[PDB]
RNA sequence: GACGGCUGGGAAGGCCCCGGCGGGGAAGGUGGCCCGGGGGCCCCGGGUGUUACAGCCCCGCCCCGGCAGCAGCAGCUCGCCGAAUCCCGGGGCCGAGGGAGC
RNA sequence: GCCUAGUGGGCCACUUUUGGUAAGCAGAACUGGCGCUGCGGGAUGAACCGAACGCCGGGUUAAGGCGCCCGAUGCCGACG
RNA sequence: CCUCGGUUGGCCUCGGAUAGCCGGUCCCCCGCCGGGGUCCGGUGCGGAGAGCCCUUCGUCCCGGGAAACGGGGCGGCCGGAAAGGGGGCCGCCCUCUCGCCCGUCACGCACCGCACGUUCGUGGGGAACCUGGCGCUAAACCAUUCGUAGACGACCUGCUU
């Protein structure tokens, strides 16, 4: 997560390079917050990337625009997710619900 | 064969009830299934304690059975149970409770990665122990 | 996904209610070990309550009236029926959900069965209550493979102590490859100690 | 009364309504071991009708106040007189008891009355509590914790939460 | 790539003896055998996923036989755990005893 | 989560014999001493007795002794409360009405 | 104030009460019910307990309950 | 292609005692490695079901760790009847140094916030068409007969060495 936009939604990248999931937006409500964290105070997000920005338009090819915006946040955030180890590897897998694991025993 | 008696010093752990997780020690009884129990360094005022709540412990004090809680403080604070308590097996296995229930995702992760390279590097080693068993019983 | 648990010290009414809200609840149970099973009260007491259960029957056809099954695994299932609404198809496939046994079958002897405390007999009875047993009790009420059963079950028991001998080799191996390997696992082992897992 | 919970040990102080006869009537103390206050001032009610020809109509009661334990981590024993009614007749009874406050030895007294003997709280009278030095006693069950090094064991730890798994694979301990 | 809702069971519906309210469902969530656990689920939302003969639209998907009541959940019932929930139609008498997916996404945490 | 009132202007309890200086007392009798036996000086028995090599109970103020604190930071030793009471958060159900004007 | 239908076989219960050995018997008083009335509870049920009803959603209760049938203790419930 | 649907990682196992258990151990004493006395640990069971195992986004470069005795796969031996073992093991003429962990390096429908997703699943059942090999070419009933049988059915019998 970095930073809530206007509407609320929640801007989002777990790293194209890790997740294939782009910068793009989600819902907090539809969305676990874990407490494990990375101080993203020295990240320099665009301006323009907004809800207009991110509303869909009307067959979806990925702009130019948006291929290199990806890059711009990539390249800052990917440092300070690979300073912290086994982050990478943790973004990487995905979440999962197994035997006897339960979710208002698990702590996140 | 029983070790473990209900006497004037003996530390029990509460189990359950307000002061659960905690160290009491037995002070007097009052009747068959009660007795009055002293805390004075684990944070548990002077009370009626049931026996079906208190865990004995293998550790006993020496005060009278109406000695006030500065003598029962004196007691354990010579006997420092806060650290022999500390040093035995039943609260180590009481602390790892407590570090698997406060494990996050990312702990579960590492976790989960650890214990995957753990088992196979033994589970090698176990299977090689086993054909040089085999190769040296013939 | 099947609930196997292992009969001997539970007792019948105990056991058979927690089994009847499990097949209710939408899970396969199969009891084991039948035999085992005990039941509070003495055992003339307890036979003199199946003896006025045979006592019934309809008495103008009595190949229509109440049957009378002798076997353990039966009579506990006959239990677990009267805790069930039977003549209806919810009840009739919770019924048909659950699998009785005496013994322990060829399925069952190679799988871990469980116990439940809140119907044993150690837990449930005060110690100088007299109980009986379910076996005996059917057998001297017409089980006839009582004998056959305990020879059977010797048989399976003896075994249980090869696998058991075998996996005691097994683990004490493991302990000996843990020391053996405690250089390169030492800095995974300390993850499992901090998170707890191990000590 | 319903002796409902740990019972209240009341001071309850009345007197008659002031007539032109009497100008200032004398006034009557009881310890009450109530629920709470308002049950107390009734069987206040109740004791001083039985014993005066005093009604609440006639009287009023000055004060009703909750009278604390001067001891209550100090273990005691209480000697408790006992007037109730069984099926048939009548009985003077004395009970001794071992607390720590006054008024969880009634409480005690109470449901060790309906267990024992089927007596229902309305139909037992309290008429004296005192805690009794532990030379005085004359109740074994009470006598037996009589003992400065006192030792005993719990012999058959019977499982509690005994549906915290409801299926578990291990048969539990019960010695340790 | 797994599994990501709890496994309940659709224990039957809100009911004393000889009234059953068919509008409201009682949940057997597994690993909940308190009333004090019961506080993650409440307001979370419930599917009983079913199959039938002829095919149905999928969501982001194409037609197959999978069908959706879908509900979430209102209440706890009950000291042990058991739950209540309200469901957009009322659900068949046929899945009782089976599974109802509780999904994690009313997130409050 | 935070505040306050009342009570026996809470009761007990905590710290400074570890409250000071005195006076006693007895036991569910601590040291000692005596008896008895069970071990390798120690423990458990039985007796005696008043502090000693534990404790308990009854100028107690030597300004209600002096301090904390106070119906007590667990998220429990026992209450009744709130003009002496407020803040914050979560879950569920519902959106009837349709020209109010300025 | 007028017109007026139906009714003019009753039965049950706390308390009082007459005859009778007694009766799910016969006869009165007071009040409440049933008949005329469903509903929750007493397994079942004219009369008992709770409560009286337009068609529904949420909440909460009464009397009853909470091993399983069968909603609810699967409380590490208290003392016997 | 229909249709029936449920399901959404497994646990491959002492006997049991509960005023007692569990695991190691020889200097022992008995038996065909099994049992007991001795000793050592453990016991609110951590040789823990408050558990264990597996744990999956995928691919590309290069490095370290672990592995090398390994990973994948054709010919033999053991293991099972209460409702029978799909396992362990022997070699093979093959192939790789990948799999697992910590890193370097980028990539992919990034489908633009959204729901039945993700398995067990070559699931069971049903018909049908392909498409190659090994094969195998039957009874039941009626009818007739019998009378050890019989109301009728049924039953018991015979019908080319
Ligand atoms: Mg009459
Ligand atoms: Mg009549
Ligand atoms: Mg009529
Ligand atoms: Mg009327
Ligand atoms: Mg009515
Ligand atoms: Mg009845
Ligand atoms: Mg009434
Ligand atoms: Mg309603
Ligand atoms: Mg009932």
């Amino acid at each position: 997560f970095l930073k809530q936009l206007s509407s609320g939604l929640l801007l989002v990248t777990g790293p194209l390079s890790l997740n294939r999931v782009p910068l793009r937006r989600t819902h907090q409500k539809f969305v676990i917050a874990t407490s494990t964290k990375i101080d993203i105070s020295g990240v320099k997000i665009p301006k323009h990337l907004t809800d207009a920005y991110f509303k869909k338009k009307k067959k979806y090819e990925i702009t130019e625009q948006r291929k290199v915006d990806q890059k711009a946040v990539d390249s800052q955030i990917l440092p300070k997710i690979k300073a912290v180890p086994q982050l990478q590897g943790y973004l990487r897998s995905v979440f999962a619900l197994t035997n006897g694991v339960y979710p208002h025993k698990l702590v996140f | 064969v029983f070790r473990r008696f209900v006497e004037v010093g003996r530390v029990a752990y509460v189990s359950f009830g307000p002061h659960a997780g905690k160290l009491v020690a037995i002070v007097d009884v009052i009747d068959q299934n009660r007795a009055l129990v002293d805390g004075p360094c684990t944070r548990v005022r002077r009370q009626a304690m049931p026996f079906k709540c208190m865990q004995l412990t293998d550790f006993i004090l020496k005060f009278p059975h109406s000695a006030r809680q500065k003598y029962v403080r004196k007691a354990w604070e010579k006997a420092d149970i806060n650290t022999k308590w500390a040093a035995t097996r039943w609260a180590k296995k009481i602390e790892a409770r407590e570090r698997k229930a406060k494990m996050t995702d990312f702990d579960r992760y590492k976790v989960m990665k650890a214990k995957k390279m753990r088992n196979r590097i033994i589970k090698n080693e176990v299977k090689k122990l086993q054909r040089a068993a085999l190769l040296k019983a013939s | 996904q099947v609930l196997v648990l292992d009969g001997r010290g539970h007792l019948l009414g105990r056991l058979a209610a927690i089994v009847a809200k499990q097949v209710l609840l939408g899970r396969k149970v199969v009891v084991v070990r039948c035999e085992g099973i005990n039941i509070s009260g003495n055992f003339y007491r307890n036979k003199l309550k199946y003896l006025a259960f045979l006592r019934k029957r309809m008495n103008t056809n009595p190949s229509r009236g109440p049957y009378h099954f002798r076997a353990p695994s039966r009579i506990f299932w006959r239990t677990v029926r009267g805790m069930l609404p039977h003549k209806t198809k919810r009840g009739q496939a919770a019924l048909d959900r659950l699998k009785v046994f005496d013994g322990i079958p060829p399925p069952y002897d190679k799988k871990k069965r469980m116990v439940v405390p809140a119907a044993l007999k150690v837990v449930r009875l005060k110690p100088t209550r007299k109980f009986a047993y379910l076996g005996r009790l059917a057998h001297e009420v017409g089980w006839k493979y009582q004998a056959v059963t305990a020879t059977l079950e010797e048989k399976r028991k003896e075994k249980a102590k090869i696998h058991y001998r075998k996996k005691k080799q097994l683990m004490r191996l493991r302990k000996q490859a843990e020391k053996n390997v405690e250089k390169k696992i030492s800095k995974f082992t300390d993850v499992l100690k901090t998170h707890g897992l191990l000590v | 009364m319903k002796a409902s919970g740990t019972l209240r040990e009341y001071k309850v102080v009345g007197r008659c309504l002031p007539t032109p006869k009497c100008r200032t009537p004398p006034l009557y103390r009881m310890r009450i071991f109530a629920p709470n206050h308002v049950v107390a001032k009734s069987r206040f009610w109740y004791f001083v009708s039985q014993l005066k020809k005093m009604k609440k109509s006639s009287g009023e009661i000055v004060y009703c106040g909750q009278v604390f334990e001067k001891s209550p981590l100090r273990v005691k024993n209480f000697g408790i007189w006992l007037r109730y009614d069984s099926r048939s007749g009548t009985h003077n009874m004395y009970r001794e008891y071992r607390d720590l406050t006054t008024a969880g030895a009634v409480t005690q007294c109470y449901r060790d009355m309906g267990a024992r003997h089927r007596a229902r709280a309305h139909s037992i009278q309290i008429m004296k509590v005192e805690e009794i030095a532990a030379s005085k006693c004359r109740r074994p069950a009470v006598k037996q914790f009589h003992d400065s090094k006192i030792k005993f064991p719990l012999p058959h730890r019977v499982l509690r939460r005994q549906h915290k798994p409801r299926f578990t694979t291990k048969r539990p301990n019960t010695f340790f | 790539s797994g599994r990501l809702w709890c496994k309940a069971i659709f224990a039957g519906y809100k009911r004393g003896l000889r009234n059953q309210r068919e509008h409201t469902a009682l949940l057997k969530i597994e690993g909940v055998y308190a009333r004090d656990e019961t506080e993650f689920y409440l307001g979370k939302r419930c599917a009983y996923v079913y199959k039938a003969k002829n095919n149905t639209v999928t969501p982001g998907g194409k037609p197959n036989k999978t069908r959706v009541i879908w509900g979430k959940v209102t209440r706890a019932h009950g000291n042990s755990g058991m739950v209540r929930a309200k469901f957009r139609s009322n659900l068949p008498a046929k899945a009782i005893g089976h599974r109802i997916r509780v999904m994690l996404y009313p997130s409050r945490i």
